[PDB]
């Protein structure tokens, strides 16, 4: 099961 | 995810910690509570937690984190981005920092992150992962 991108919080 | 979640209405569970990242005097963890807000089972909250030791302090703190396509995560701004050196007659602090992750179809959890932070003259760039999630039919019971 392939990776979804990478996530931050709102800066 | 409109949806946030308070850190004053998080229920912990019984479930123990997990050490993510543990280097230079800076350590992550999460801990994994339920959903406090009914009607969604297919969410985990995952308080995580950035902690440090560390004789000079710890600036330009930035978690992030992914997941499988079939599922979804979401990071809520953290409590803040630096830690004070350690001091021996003051508490240790921590940041704090929610973490929602979607998983509707219930399958077992993998999660990628990256930690970038600032100590000194130095810079640092972890790209690791986790997988020591609480099983997922078990969200709505903790």
């Amino acid at each position: 099961d392939d990776f979804g991108g990478f996530e931050a919080a709102e800066t | 995810a409109s949806i946030t979640v308070p850190l004053e209405s998080i229920k912990p569970s019984n479930i123990l910690p997990v050490t993510v990242y543990d280097q230079h005097g800076f350590r992550i963890l999460f801990h994994f509570a339920r959903d406090p807000l009914p009607g969604r089972s297919d969410v985990l909250v995952v308080v995580v937690s950035m902690l440090s030791t560390a004789p000079q302090p710890i600036r330009n703190i930035v978690f992030q984190s992914a997941v499988p396509k079939v599922m979804k995560v979401k990071l809520q701004p953290p409590s803040g981005t630096e830690l004070p050196a350690f001091n021996p007659i003051v508490h240790p602090s921590a940041i704090t920092q929610v973490l929602l992750l979607a998983n509707p179809q219930k399958e077992k959890v993998r999660l990628r992150y990256k930690l970038t932070f600032t100590m000194g003259d130095q810079t640092y760039n972890e790209m690791g992962d986790v997988d020591q999630f609480p099983p997922p039919e078990t969200w709505g019971s903790l």
